[PDB]
């Protein structure tokens, strides 16, 4: 047996997408030589004789 | 005359924040006794700065 044969496909889409999205973030940054900052708390003793 | 006051913010029981002295936009010129500065119908002074 021969069997030609011939197709021929026509086609057409349509579409929707809903994307919803909640992110969150978080950082933290910092610099080396500045790290620190300092604060002393402190008095003033007088032990001797004569006022200053 | 020239009142300036060295005060200090403190918080707890004996932790400081800062120590300032009266800038010149605190300066009293007269503090007669029995008497404050600001006058008691006037609105008290605003400090809130550390440089001279």
């Amino acid at each position: 047996g021969f069997s030609n044969s011939n197709s021929s496909t026509v086609a057409i889409d349509h579409s929707l997408s809903l994307a919803g999205e909640r992110t969150w973030a978080e950082t933290m940054g910092l610099n080396t030589a500045d790290t620190a900052r300092l604060n002393a708390n402190i008095r003033y003793v007088n032990t001797g004789t004569a006022p200053i | 005359y020239n009142v300036l006051p060295t005060t200090s913010l403190v918080l707890g029981k004996n932790q400081t924040l800062a120590t300032i002295k009266a800038k010149e936009n605190q300066l009293s010129q007269i503090l007669a006794p029995n008497n404050y500065y600001p006058s008691k119908n006037l609105a008290p002074i605003a400090l809130n700065a550390q440089d001279d």
